[PDB]
């Protein structure tokens, strides 16, 4: 709080004791630097809890999204959830895709690339057949099925990112 | 005193105005809140002639008002005389004193 | 705190000064609206940490469970936390399941719905057929393996949900 | 706040208070046993926040690694955030592994161990072939594709665990 | 208006008069609580007019649109404006349709919901074929044309909603 | 609102213009016969904006609702909101309807007639049969289908009226 | 409202004060830049109701009406209010309109133009037989019928419109 | 008087200014608007020497302004004192006047 | 003068203050700063007795402050008389002076 | 900048020309209506530059994108940087599209189109052909290649536009 | 500015100061050498721009225009922008245009002649026709399309050149 | 400027108020942190100019160049100036390069990549055949005429890029 000086001989002496009292107790239920049982409070610096916490509300991170063709027709959805990323593969294979080949249409940008190499398991839709994408730390994703030039391509999952 | 000088930092003419006040916080002579009215008596406003020099007032006031007792500067626009329970408040506005002394013409 | 107030010509000035600086130094320690860096204590508002937090304890979030026979005798177990369901496939096969059908005995409950439809990829026990069930926005799920009457379903895994 | 007593006919009272009130003050900001909006500190005791909690920096929480050959050349990593491993398989499939059998060259560590029995989705490169690892409670994986004597297993995802 | 106080034995009467005589004239042109024959203004309240009301400019109401594919490829727009919904049907039958069955991929949100039963009309291009979707409060959507498994469905009109 | 005369020489001068001035701002906020940016109020006679309107809230507009079995079998409800007509065509076709015929059972009350002929598509539910009925303006609507002795008549739409 | 200065010495001082009284009061009824509850009044600028607005009488909004032949005997009849068309199918197929054709006698006129394509649903009397015509933002409407050489198309409905 | 007393509302020792006229609005013999100068004659700014107490101003002024009528509160930081056509006005600012007497020993 | 009138542009009473002092901005005797100090001398503050009028301030001074020069009006609140070195500058706040006289009874 | 009066018998001159001095010397460094060699500055007024102006880093002008469907499945995407167009070519022919015809579901907007009738050459992916789409200023686009049902179109490049 | 001498005893010393800071601070809004925030101001001299610049008017550069038959009735129209060459290749061939061949017409001037060869893409009105015209540093045009008697040559772009 | 302090009781007033003057009016002419009208300057800062702006002598914008051979022969030479590249092909085809394939010898680097795929459209000396590269994002160039293993390709034009 922002408080007057106490000194021998001054005016206002029981005054200003007593609205230094009041602004000090103002700061012990809403505003200033202190933190509150109540209300909305933005709280810099890092807080590390030792003990348990609960919220029982919503936890919300810092999140972003993506969305493109990596090669071939496939297209992969990504959203960014602090250290995950939530991945959807989609679209239709529309053009040969090599055995073991990199899909060269876009890269998965840097904020959304994994520390080590990715393996984003999927399914094409009416048979049993699986695949797996890869994707390095360098976005450029890479096809593990065979050699595949129609179908479509599903799967929802995870892999992890840092900072 | 009835002529005293107070040096500020100011390059104008910074209003001042003072009073007088017996057993103000910490000059009972009993200690603290010994005194018939806790935060001090009847505060009077004291008439005064003011006139300037470059960082320099001369606040001149009637005869019954001198007091040079302890001359008591605080780190604000506020200087004080103290003589055991009697104070002479000088309040600057717009401007710090950074020294007060009575008058030697 | 609760503290008096403290005036010009007073009654019991100094008793009051010492026990209002008390009051407001208690709250300094336990206790009040002010959030410690001891104890127990229950926090209300919108908490905004703009830097670094970190858990050393534990993290407790409000979750949910669900489970239910799809249909054709596939178990689906759910648990959300957060903005995340946990699922697990579960059951055997145990009717005809034809190809891109809907699984119409037990839908996933509103709660439990994505906002876009989730493939989650599975795997038949005992060779190397895969296949996936989407999770609409209805909750009426889906078949996309090929047409079954037999088998063993298992996947674990995650999808995104919202609020 | 360290504080001293203020009592009627007191020395150098006015003074006293002043100090006493730039204590109290001081802990509205900075140091204390009170949580501040500013600067890095460190909570203890079960925090229940009842409210929605933001964070636009970065959640850290406990963290511990672990990697082994689970076996016939399959490697298992994992990394325990909270309640959810994250997985990759990896490796080369070195020798005979039969349909429905268990992984005993290692054990996943007890710590990183399910409650109940997890079934870790994985792809085969260059081709259609799809395969499930269950990770029980005990931690020792059994292999759900069928007998396998070569190939190049792959799969990201996560699975929960608790405490 | 802000006016002050005029009394017996005020000094600067014949002013204060004429500056309250100023400060409420001046609310007869703009500002103040009152609405006027010029200007931009905001007006809170149920106003009721029993009159005939003309309009020359625009008449702008609330606004909310939406999009979704209900089920076999059949994708439904719509637009709120106050009480009515403008609704356009698009997209192309991507798979079996039965008679008089529940379009099951995504259900109208409540908001666009109506309170009893919508029959929206629609036509199939390069021929007579007619059919209809009923949107019931339920917003899950149903077909009623015959079994259909391919065509392009149109048609662009309105239902009512209330609030 | 209600001001007393001032004068010269008057008595209570001072009091007379402040309850004078009073009695006119109170009018500048609620009451009178001016119009406020706040409070339920009800405004008579032609109100033309010249400019444009805007409306936040809902806008409510003279109302009033029919329902009759036109013939046949065939119920039309209807709705009057300001100058159109909301229809819902339904029932269920219990006796022979020729083609180009009057439905006699029930005419349309005159509320709810057209200037012009409208022509209300419908469909029929289970196959891909539509068919139109004609409001002229008499009311005594016009079946434009073939000849029909069954089936369930569904459309919802809407005409213009006028007043 | 016009009036005089008030100020100290002034000469008919009184009977000024009394006019300007009576000069700010009768606004207050009627006249001025008041909008007021009683009267036919003008009124100017964007009005924002943040309320609900309730309108007995009349609302009358700016219209506009085109009619015009579009191609083989099809009449197109429009009226814009605000911005919604109410249309009208009318005329008689007099010559060959094949299947998927602009309609080339007439284009809907810019100020008619829709954002995106309308599918305006038609019924031919006589039959089962239903058509649509688009009316995309060029106003080259589109036959989405059949070929056909004969007939009388109808059916009322409306689409939106932007400003 | 020539010692008012001016009780109050703030904790500290407002300014008070005081005023001294004939012929304002509504004092006139004859009525409103009867008297020679429209809205009140010449004002005098009235020389005053201020003392306080808490919650009281003490308000000293030459023996020339007595001036005992009708005490008048207004409902602002304003006290009048009126007697007949004259009015002596007690303007206070940051504060409310809550009672206003002469000074009674 | 002792006694002085300012007229003004406001509706209302104006505060006034009074100021004198020898050696102003092109008031020393040998031409621009020519004189012992550069800005001017003392500046020393007129006691005032202030009564008021419709658009008129009188103003009352101590006789010794009696100066008949040149009636400068400045673009602002303000007005000087100028007797060679020296200024009696009259300073009005919330208002603009529009002439200036000494009072003639 | 503001400066005070500078004048004969002043009170306060030396300090008066001391703040007056500073205060136009602080508008050479930033703020004022003058034009500096550091910070965010916004300029108003035809700058006429006679020299060379040379910018080291970025320079953005009034930008302004559009796509649409021409006709025939042809897409164009247009970006109106300044005076130039920058348009590319997308789509696949998805109905006939006669040689020499207008392209009629959407015209390019006004503020798109050029003075003179612009050429965009492109390219039929998978051989040799090549077409050219005519930009009038009527915005009614024209196709230049042979009568046309299928093949993917493209082509990116730039057109001149003014004001 | 122009401003006067001020000197120790001199006459007219405040008058001088005065007009002195009035005509320097009147250069701080408009006139003398500097550039200001507002109106209308030539500039000379190099003006290197380090950060970012940003125009929301126009940018205008020096222009200039050509059109000239370059042979065999093709056309070519050119205006420059800078450093920029907007052409437009226009005409019909009314003669044989030998394959390889230089237009002989007429060249393109020098101050439209680029550094290096640029090779103008075109195409044929009708067909699926592309050729290409280079516009070497001489302006002496050259055919690149096979031997040529007859058709519509078409094409809009640009091409480089410097100073 | 650099200027001295003018003070009450100065020493040396006129000398020092004299060069301050003519130190402040040096700069409205030359040097300082100010724009002139004359002189080669050098400026730092976001300039915003929201009028029209025009530029007699050159604009020069940050410039790269590159050139490389993307594969099969083929040469592209790329000039970046601002957000616009400005291309070249050249080189002639020296190996079979198949339809829709990638150009494998060099890609585009990242600085010369558009946010989406760019179609250079080109022309092969010698016929009426044209092609086109794709510059997709991720710089891998692919060729979308057919199999050639042939002639020369030429094209000038250009594509954009941001930042
Ligand atoms: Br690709
Ligand atoms: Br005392
Ligand atoms: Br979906
Ligand atoms: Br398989
Ligand atoms: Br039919
Ligand atoms: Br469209
Ligand atoms: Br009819
Ligand atoms: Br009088
Ligand atoms: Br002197
Ligand atoms: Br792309």
């Amino acid at each position: 709080a922002s408080i007057k000086k106490v000194y021998r001989g001054m005016k206002n002496g029981a005054e200003t004791i007593n609205d230094d009292l009041e602004a000090i107790n103002s700061e012990l239920t809403s505003g200033g630097n202190v933190v509150h049982k109540t209300g909305d409070e933005t709280i810099a610096g890092k807080k590390t809890f030792t003990g348990n916490v609960e919220v029982n509300g919503s936890l919300t991170l810092p999140t972003k999204s993506w969305s493109g063709e990596l090669g071939g027709g496939i297209i992969l959805s990504l959203r960014k959830k602090g250290t995950t990323v939530e991945y959807s593969i989609g679209g239709e294979i529309s053009s040969s895709i090599l055995a073991n080949s990199n899909l060269v249409n876009r890269s998965v940008p840097n904020e959304f690339c994994p520390r080590n190499r990715c393996s984003l398991v999927g399914h094409m839709v009416g048979g049993w057949n699986a695949f797996h994408i890869d994707i390095p730390s360098s976005g450029v994703c890479q096809w593990f099925g065979p050699t595949a030039s129609s179908g479509t391509p599903r799967g929802t999952g995870t892999y992890p990112i840092d900072h | 005193g009835f002529k005293f000088v107070l040096e500020h930092d100011s390059e104008y003419q910074p209003e001042v105005k003072v009073t007088s006040y017996k057993n103000a916080i910490g000059t009972e002579t009993d200690g603290f809140d010994s005194g018939p009215v806790f935060g001090g008596g009847t505060i009077y406003n004291v008439p005064v002639s003011l006139s300037y020099d470059r960082q320099k007032v001369y606040v001149e006031m009637p005869k019954s008002y001198t007091l040079a007792g302890d001359i008591i500067l605080i780190d604000d626009g506020t200087l004080l005389v103290i003589k055991e329970t009697q104070v002479l408040c000088f309040k600057m506005s717009d401007a710090k004193i950074t020294k007060g002394y009575v008058f030697v013409a």
